[PDB]
Parts: structure tokens; C-alpha cells; sequence
């Protein structure tokens, strides 16, 4: 059993120019925010039934795009940019002056003013988080089926809340999964430059951010 | 190493 | 309208050497991108987009409809894939080509996720229009025209779903949760792709080589 | 020119 409601409840929970500006603040961020995953991980129901090496192989393949969900939706204020957990605004300009330009401008397009113009709320969102969470696909797990039962479970209460909260929208809960694929190609993008970031030396080292990249 | 995770899950 | 069976009509209509395997995926690749042109014509509107959106679509979603067909044509296969070549690459052959973690993946992630649903032809091509069908392509002159005919074919497939598998509530949500498996399969196909053609494996002036320099 | 897909479409 998954109920939306203590998905809504996990969001809420944990969620309220330099050209080097927006790299240290993406480093720092993304390091805050995967204790804070760990925490709203923890309250997804049945998580924390998974064994424990299942609970890290999820997390080690989702955090990212986990992560990148997040500051999608959190952006939806901001005027042609990212909010950082930080509480730095990334804008264009200084985004590409910092060499993410390509990206800044495929997740503004691809996840944000489309979260933007559907109004995509945070139960939406977190059942989508979940639902990454819940990755069958991830490698080594010791029972795929049972996480990709609770994935089942996830998206089921999802569409039961779209269609009961937006009536008039029967292709919402499509719209709201095919908006997956885009969180997949921009995670692996993002990846690629934190990895770049790791090589010339950007990332803070000893950080659970740099577990994620080596582990 | 790299236990960070599994401590932090562990409570 | 977007007719589920069009759509089935479209699908029907058109469907040891460590160096073999690379040799045969480039070989099956350029051969099937013909043959995907005449695909993408039977689509019900597509034909009747601006050719420079028709030419956007292909470009960007060519890679992901190939591997679509190629994992679905593989399902009777035994730990393998069936190129269209013929060819049929197994797990120790693909490992000593150099595209050993792809075919794991694919075989995990699309074949086997294929077959234990037994998604049928007009699952696999209504998955298919809906790749073609791409909004975020980028430079399209109108996307929100190409989200709405991606819209009528998940409104389509869906109510097939509804109507064909009364039993299986979860199955249209199911088969969309498999094109983030084959968005990241298909950008770690084209990696490959770019490889061969840096060291040279590709053959020159290809209708392959055109989307790859396009 | 990179337009063989232009003239298949035709
Ligand atoms: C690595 C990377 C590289 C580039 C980008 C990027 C840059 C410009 C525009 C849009 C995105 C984000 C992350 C990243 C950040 C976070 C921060 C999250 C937060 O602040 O809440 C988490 C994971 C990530 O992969
Ligand atoms: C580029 C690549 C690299 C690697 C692989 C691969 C290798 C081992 C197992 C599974 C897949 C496939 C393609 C590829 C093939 C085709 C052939 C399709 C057909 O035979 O119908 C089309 C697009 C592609 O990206
Ligand atoms: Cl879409
Ligand atoms: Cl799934």
C-alpha cells in the first residue's frame, strides 16, 4: 500500500558574477542535498523495509536524478534560471560563462517551464521521485520484483490522485511520466560534468557528494 | 571505504 | 485522430571474429535507417509536418526507433540479439567486439522487459510514434503541434491497453517506463557509434554517417 | 549536403 498522502508528506518534510560561481555552488549543493535524500528516502513508505544493500544500490543509481527533480520543480519561481539549494540563482549568462550552458538551457526547457506550465504539484512530484527511487533496473539488486512492486505501487496512486484531483486532464499522469526520459538523458549530462568537475579538481574532496562518484 | 551512505541509513 | 490501427499497419509494413559484430551493427544500422524513413511516412499526420520538422524528428529520434525494433525483434532469441542483418550477436561474442555492458543492458532492460510483458506490435509501435513524435527536438518550428500528436497516440495506445488487457491496469503506465531505458541505452548506443566512426570502423558517405555528422 | 534524408522524404 502507497499512499500519496505520506509521499506529499516526505516532500514537505524536506523541502521548504564569478564564472566559478555556479560550479562551487553546484558542488556544494548537490553535496547538502544527498543527506537530505537520505532523509526523504527514508520516509517513502517501505523503503526502509528494502534490505539494506538494496537501499544503497537505489540510492546510488537515483541521487541525481533525484536530486535534479528537485531543483527542477523548486525553479518554477525563478525567471530564466535554477535555484540551487544554496540559495544561488543560476541565470544564463553566468551559467555558460561557467561551462553548463548547454544543459542550464535543456533543463530549463525540458523540466522546468514544462513543470512550470502544467502546474506539476509536490505530490506530482514525489510520486515521480519515488518512482525514480524505485529503479528495477538498478544493477545488483537482491529482488527486482519487489522494488518494481512498490515502483507499481507508486505510479497506481499516482494516476488515482491525477484523475481524482485534475478531472478535466485525462492525459496528465502520461504526461507526467514522459517527462522521465528527459530526467534520464539530463542526469547522465550532469553526471558527465561532475565527473569533469572531479578530474580538474572543482569538487571538494572527502564528501559524500565524492563517495557517489567513486564508490 | 565509502560507507557514508550505509551509516546515514543505519540511523 | 490517431488510429492504433494505422499504426500496427506501419509496423507490418516495413518489418567468429571479434570484429564481426561492429562490422554487422553498422552494416543493420544504415539498412534499417531506409527503411525507418518509410516507417515514420506511415504514421497517420506525420508525413503532413514541414519537411524541415520531418527531417528535425528523424534526426533526433532515429537512434532510440532503432533499438525499439531491434530489442523487440529479439525477443525469441535466446540470450541475444538479432540484428537486421541477421546476424545474431550473443554475450561472449558482443563482449569481445567491445559493446559487452550495452548488450547486457539491453537484454535486461528492453528484450527481457519485452518479452515476460509479451508487448505486442501495436505496443511497440505506438511506442515508437510517441519517440517520434519528440517535442523537445530541438528547432522545431512548432512543438506544441508535436506534443499534440504524441498526445493522441498515448491516448490511443492507452485506451488499446484498456480495451486488449482489461486485467493489467498498470500495463500502458508500464510501457512508458521503458523509454527512460531506452533514452540512456540509446545514448550509450550512440557513444559507441561516435567511437567507431573516430577509429574508423564506420563505412563512409552512409545515410548512417549523415545522421552521425549531420 | 546531408540531404539523403530530405530526398527519401519526398
Ligand atoms: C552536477 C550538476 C551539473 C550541472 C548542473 C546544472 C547546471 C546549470 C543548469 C542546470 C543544471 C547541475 C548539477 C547538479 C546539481 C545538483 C544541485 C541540487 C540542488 O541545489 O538542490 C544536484 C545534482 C546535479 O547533477
Ligand atoms: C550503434 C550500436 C552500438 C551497439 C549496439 C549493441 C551492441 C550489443 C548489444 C546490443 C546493441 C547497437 C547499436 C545499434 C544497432 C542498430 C541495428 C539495428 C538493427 O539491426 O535492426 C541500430 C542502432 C544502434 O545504435
Ligand atoms: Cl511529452
Ligand atoms: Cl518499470
Amino acid at each position: 500500500d502507497m499512499p500519496v498522502e505520506r509521499i506529499l508528506e516526505a516532500e514537505l518534510a524536506v523541502e521548504p558574477s564569478s564564472p566559478n560561481d555556479p560550479v562551487t555552488n553546484i558542488c556544494q549543493a548537490a553535496d547538502k542535498q544527498l543527506f537530505t535524500l537520505v532523509e526523504w528516502a527514508k520516509r517513502i513508505p517501505h523503503f526502509s523495509e528494502l534490505p539494506l544493500d538494496d537501499q544503497v544500490i537505489l540510492l546510488r543509481a537515483g541521487w541525481n536524478e533525484l536530486l535534479i527533480a528537485s531543483f527542477s520543480h523548486r525553479s518554477i519561481a525563478v525567471k530564466d534560471g535554477i535555484l540551487l539549494a544554496t540559495g544561488l540563482h543560476v541565470h544564463r549568462n553566468s551559467a555558460h560563462s561557467a561551462g553548463v550552458g548547454a544543459i542550464f538551457d535543456r533543463v530549463l526547457t525540458e523540466l522546468v517551464s514544462k513543470m512550470r506550465d502544467m502546474q506539476m504539484d509536490k505530490t506530482e512530484l514525489g510520486c515521480l521521485r519515488a518512482i525514480v527511487l524505485f529503479n528495477p533496473d538498478s544493477k545488483g539488486l537482491s529482488n527486482p520484483a519487489e522494488v518494481e512492486a512498490l515502483r507499481e505501487k507508486v505510479y497506481a496512486s499516482l494516476e488515482a490522485y491525477c484523475k481524482h484531483k485534475y478531472p478535466e486532464q485525462p492525459g496528465r499522469f502520461a504526461k507526467l511520466l514522459l517527462r522521465l526520459p528527459a530526467l534520464r538523458s539530463i542526469g547522465l549530462k550532469c553526471l558527465e560534468h561532475l565527473f569533469f568537475f572531479k578530474l580538474i579538481g572543482d569538487t571538494p574532496i572527502d564528501t559524500f557528494l565524492m563517495e557517489m562518484l567513486e564508490a | 571505504k565509502h560507507k557514508i551512505l550505509h551509516r546515514l541509513l543505519q540511523d
